[PDB]
Protein backbone atom coordinates (compact mmCIF):
# COMPACT_ATOMS: atom_id res chain seq x y z
CA UNK A 1 0.00 0.00 0.00
CA UNK A 2 1.13 3.45 -1.04
CA UNK A 3 -0.34 6.84 0.56
CA UNK A 4 0.21 9.64 -1.34
CA UNK A 5 1.50 12.94 0.93
CA UNK A 6 1.86 16.63 -0.51
CA UNK A 7 5.10 15.46 -1.57
CA UNK A 8 4.80 12.30 -3.31
CA UNK A 9 4.00 8.87 -2.04
CA UNK A 10 5.27 6.74 1.10
CA UNK A 11 5.18 3.77 2.76
CA UNK A 12 2.99 3.81 5.15
CA UNK A 13 4.09 2.82 8.80
CA UNK A 14 2.97 -0.50 10.23
CA UNK A 15 2.55 -2.22 13.75
CA UNK A 16 4.50 -4.92 14.74
CA UNK A 17 3.36 -7.78 17.14
CA UNK A 18 5.12 -6.48 20.02
CA UNK A 19 2.62 -2.77 19.35
CA UNK A 20 5.66 -0.76 18.27
CA UNK A 21 6.15 1.11 14.91
CA UNK A 22 7.68 0.82 12.22
CA UNK A 23 8.39 4.07 10.85
CA UNK A 24 6.83 5.28 7.42
CA UNK A 25 8.93 5.58 3.98
CA UNK A 26 9.21 7.63 1.31
CA UNK A 27 9.47 6.30 -1.96
CA UNK A 28 10.77 8.03 -4.74
CA UNK A 29 8.50 10.22 -7.82
CA UNK A 30 7.81 7.55 -9.88
CA UNK A 31 9.19 4.34 -8.74
CA UNK A 32 7.86 1.20 -8.99
CA UNK A 33 10.09 -2.12 -8.60
CA UNK B 1 30.17 0.09 21.11
CA UNK B 2 30.54 -3.89 19.66
CA UNK B 3 29.32 -4.82 16.24
CA UNK B 4 28.93 -8.10 14.38
CA UNK B 5 26.85 -9.29 11.51
CA UNK B 6 26.64 -12.36 9.97
CA UNK B 7 24.05 -13.58 7.02
CA UNK B 8 23.68 -17.21 5.76
CA UNK B 9 21.59 -18.75 3.23
CA UNK B 10 21.31 -22.38 1.66
CA UNK B 11 25.14 -28.16 0.27
CA UNK B 12 24.54 -24.79 -1.27
CA UNK B 13 25.04 -22.12 0.50
CA UNK B 14 26.23 -17.80 0.74
CA UNK B 15 27.63 -16.77 3.59
CA UNK B 16 29.44 -13.49 4.46
CA UNK B 17 30.54 -11.85 8.24
CA UNK B 18 31.85 -8.56 9.60
CA UNK B 19 33.95 -8.87 12.87
CA UNK B 20 34.56 -5.43 14.82
CA UNK B 21 37.73 -5.06 13.42
CA UNK B 22 36.03 -4.43 9.80
CA UNK B 23 37.08 -7.96 8.53
CA UNK B 24 34.89 -9.10 6.01
CA UNK B 25 34.47 -12.83 5.21
CA UNK B 26 32.80 -14.34 1.93
CA UNK B 27 31.83 -17.64 1.46
CA UNK B 28 29.93 -19.08 -1.85
CA UNK B 29 33.62 -22.81 -3.56
CA UNK B 30 34.37 -19.31 -3.43
CA UNK B 31 35.76 -18.29 -0.12
CA UNK B 32 37.50 -14.47 0.25
CA UNK B 33 38.61 -12.48 3.21
CA UNK B 34 39.54 -8.45 3.21
CA UNK B 35 39.74 -5.66 5.54
CA UNK B 36 37.33 -3.16 4.94
CA UNK B 37 38.15 0.60 6.09
CA UNK B 38 36.16 1.99 9.14
CA UNK B 39 33.98 4.25 6.37
CA UNK B 40 32.58 1.07 5.00
CA UNK B 41 31.54 -0.58 9.02
CA UNK B 42 29.79 3.33 9.31
CA UNK B 43 27.68 2.87 6.34
CA UNK B 44 26.86 -0.63 7.31
CA UNK B 45 25.46 0.39 10.74
CA UNK B 46 24.02 3.47 9.52
CA UNK B 47 21.65 1.26 7.10
CA UNK B 48 21.52 -1.49 9.60
CA UNK B 49 19.79 1.28 12.20
CA UNK B 50 17.66 2.75 9.69
CA UNK B 51 16.17 -0.43 8.60
CA UNK B 52 14.65 -0.75 12.36
CA UNK B 53 15.56 -4.44 11.99
CA UNK B 54 16.78 -4.59 15.54
CA UNK B 55 13.13 -3.84 16.30
CA UNK B 56 11.74 -7.08 14.72
CA UNK B 57 11.01 -10.33 15.95
CA UNK B 58 11.41 -13.27 13.73
CA UNK B 59 8.40 -15.84 15.65
CA UNK B 60 6.02 -15.27 13.22
CA UNK B 61 7.93 -15.75 10.44
CA UNK B 62 8.61 -19.04 8.38
CA UNK B 63 10.73 -21.64 10.02
CA UNK B 64 13.87 -23.22 8.20
CA UNK B 65 12.40 -25.10 5.07
CA UNK B 66 13.38 -27.88 3.21
CA UNK B 67 14.48 -25.98 0.18
CA UNK B 68 16.32 -23.97 2.16
CA UNK B 69 16.91 -21.27 5.90
CA UNK B 70 18.32 -17.95 6.60
CA UNK B 71 20.38 -16.81 9.03
CA UNK B 72 21.17 -13.04 10.23
CA UNK B 73 22.96 -12.38 13.33
CA UNK B 74 23.45 -8.76 14.44
CA UNK B 75 25.26 -7.00 17.49
CA UNK B 76 25.18 -3.14 17.82
CA UNK B 77 26.14 -2.29 21.58
CA UNK B 78 23.91 -4.02 23.52
CA UNK B 79 21.34 -4.36 21.00
CA UNK B 80 21.54 -7.98 19.12
CA UNK B 81 19.08 -10.56 16.76
CA UNK B 82 19.56 -14.00 15.84
CA UNK B 83 16.47 -14.70 13.06
CA UNK B 84 16.40 -17.80 11.25
CA UNK B 85 13.99 -18.59 8.80
CA UNK B 86 13.54 -19.98 5.47
CA UNK B 87 14.47 -18.80 2.03
CA UNK B 88 12.35 -15.24 0.66
CA UNK B 89 13.40 -15.57 -2.89
CA UNK B 90 10.91 -12.87 -3.97
CA UNK B 91 8.26 -10.40 -2.04
CA UNK B 92 5.50 -12.72 -3.74
CA UNK B 93 7.02 -15.52 -0.87
CA UNK B 94 7.45 -12.47 1.77
CA UNK B 95 3.32 -11.48 1.38
CA UNK B 96 2.62 -14.76 1.57
CA UNK B 97 3.52 -15.17 5.97
CA UNK B 98 1.71 -14.13 8.94
CA UNK B 99 3.92 -11.17 9.58
CA UNK B 100 4.23 -9.73 5.92
CA UNK B 101 5.32 -6.33 7.03
CA UNK B 102 8.28 -7.26 9.32
CA UNK B 103 9.28 -9.97 6.97
CA UNK B 104 9.78 -7.45 4.10
CA UNK B 105 12.10 -5.46 6.36
CA UNK B 106 14.31 -8.23 6.69
CA UNK B 107 13.82 -9.51 3.17
CA UNK B 108 14.93 -5.37 2.17
CA UNK B 109 17.91 -5.03 4.35
CA UNK B 110 19.32 -8.62 3.58
CA UNK B 111 19.05 -7.52 -0.27
CA UNK B 112 20.47 -3.87 0.72
CA UNK B 113 23.51 -6.13 2.82
CA UNK B 114 23.98 -8.44 0.00
CA UNK B 115 24.25 -5.83 -2.38
CA UNK B 116 26.95 -4.27 -0.31
CA UNK B 117 28.63 -7.37 -0.06
CA UNK B 118 28.46 -7.86 -3.46
CA UNK B 119 30.33 -4.81 -4.49
CA UNK B 120 32.79 -5.04 -2.23
CA UNK B 121 34.02 -8.69 -2.90
CA UNK B 122 33.08 -8.54 -6.51
CA UNK B 123 35.06 -5.50 -7.51
CA UNK B 124 38.21 -5.87 -5.06
CA UNK B 125 38.69 -9.42 -6.65
CA UNK B 126 37.47 -8.79 -9.86
CA UNK B 127 35.05 -11.86 -9.37
CA UNK C 1 45.09 1.23 1.97
CA UNK C 2 44.89 -1.84 0.03
CA UNK C 3 44.45 -2.29 -3.57
CA UNK C 4 42.51 -4.61 -5.52
CA UNK C 5 43.04 -7.40 -8.11
CA UNK C 6 42.65 -1.39 -9.56
CA UNK C 7 42.21 1.12 -6.45
CA UNK C 8 39.14 1.19 -4.78
CA UNK C 9 37.51 4.17 -3.36
CA UNK C 10 34.03 4.27 -0.58
CA UNK C 11 32.00 7.22 -1.20
CA UNK C 12 29.65 8.17 1.35
CA UNK C 13 26.94 10.76 2.39
CA UNK C 14 25.80 11.03 -1.27
CA UNK C 15 22.36 12.77 -2.00
CA UNK C 16 19.44 10.37 -2.43
CA UNK C 17 18.10 11.54 -6.15
CA UNK C 18 21.73 11.50 -7.16
CA UNK C 19 21.89 8.97 -10.01
CA UNK C 20 25.26 7.50 -11.96
CA UNK C 21 26.11 10.50 -13.70
CA UNK C 22 26.61 12.99 -10.40
CA UNK C 23 29.29 10.33 -9.21
CA UNK C 24 30.70 10.56 -13.36
CA UNK C 25 30.91 14.13 -13.53
CA UNK C 26 32.57 14.61 -10.07
CA UNK C 27 35.24 11.82 -10.34
CA UNK C 28 35.81 11.58 -13.93
CA UNK C 29 38.53 14.74 -14.08
CA UNK C 30 40.57 12.78 -11.45
CA UNK C 31 41.35 9.72 -13.68
CA UNK C 32 40.22 6.85 -15.25
CA UNK C 33 37.20 5.33 -13.94
CA UNK C 34 36.88 1.46 -13.98
CA UNK C 35 33.78 0.96 -12.18
CA UNK C 36 30.97 3.12 -10.61
CA UNK C 37 28.68 1.01 -7.91
CA UNK C 38 25.90 3.52 -6.79
CA UNK C 39 23.76 0.69 -5.46
CA UNK C 40 20.14 1.48 -5.25
CA UNK C 41 17.53 1.17 -2.98
CA UNK C 42 15.15 -1.21 -4.55
CA UNK C 43 12.21 -0.65 -1.39
CA UNK C 44 12.34 3.12 -2.26
CA UNK C 45 14.53 3.72 -6.01
CA UNK C 46 16.28 6.20 -4.19
CA UNK C 47 20.11 5.84 -3.97
CA UNK C 48 21.20 3.90 -0.97
CA UNK C 49 23.68 6.48 0.08
CA UNK C 50 27.16 5.02 -1.06
CA UNK C 51 28.71 4.56 -3.70
CA UNK C 52 32.37 2.37 -4.84
CA UNK C 53 34.73 4.40 -7.29
CA UNK C 54 37.33 2.37 -9.11
CA UNK C 55 40.31 3.74 -10.97
CA UNK C 56 42.97 2.22 -12.66
CA UNK C 57 45.88 3.81 -10.56
CA UNK C 58 46.66 4.86 -7.17
CA UNK C 59 47.70 8.10 -8.38
CA UNK C 60 44.28 8.11 -9.47
CA UNK C 61 42.56 7.69 -6.75
CA UNK C 62 44.62 9.29 -4.26
CA UNK C 63 44.00 12.85 -6.21
CA UNK C 64 40.23 12.09 -6.56
CA UNK C 65 39.86 11.09 -2.46
CA UNK C 66 42.37 14.40 -1.49
CA UNK C 67 40.16 16.62 -3.76
CA UNK C 68 36.94 14.93 -3.48
CA UNK C 69 36.62 14.39 0.37
CA UNK C 70 34.29 17.37 1.55
CA UNK C 71 32.78 18.27 -2.15
CA UNK C 72 29.18 18.59 -2.65
CA UNK C 73 27.09 16.13 -4.56
CA UNK C 74 23.22 18.20 -5.09
CA UNK C 75 24.25 20.29 -2.34
CA UNK C 76 25.14 17.81 0.36
CA UNK C 77 29.07 17.09 1.45
CA UNK C 78 30.35 13.71 0.55
CA UNK C 79 33.10 11.62 2.16
CA UNK C 80 36.08 9.98 0.23
CA UNK C 81 37.68 7.10 1.79
CA UNK C 82 39.78 4.23 0.87
CA UNK C 83 37.50 1.14 0.14
CA UNK C 84 39.84 -1.59 1.82
CA UNK C 85 42.82 -1.73 4.41
CA UNK C 86 45.64 -4.28 5.12
CA UNK C 87 44.91 -6.35 8.61
CA1 LIG D 1 21.77 13.58 -12.56
CA1 LIG E 1 24.66 15.70 -14.07
CA1 LIG F 1 30.74 22.98 1.05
Amino acid sequence: TYLQSSEGKFIPATKRPDGTWRKARRVKDGYVP
Amino acid sequence: EDFYLRYYVGHEFLEFEFRPDGKLRYANMIRKEAFVHQSVMEELKRIIIDSEIMQEDDLPWPPPDRVGRQELEIVIGDEHISFTTSKTGSLVDVNRSKDPEGLRCFYYLVQDLKCLVFSLIGLHFKI
Amino acid sequence: PQRSVGWILFVTSIHEEAQEDEIQEKFCDYGEIKNIHLNLDRRTGFSKGYALVEYETHKQALAAKEALNGAEIMGQTIQVDWCFVKG
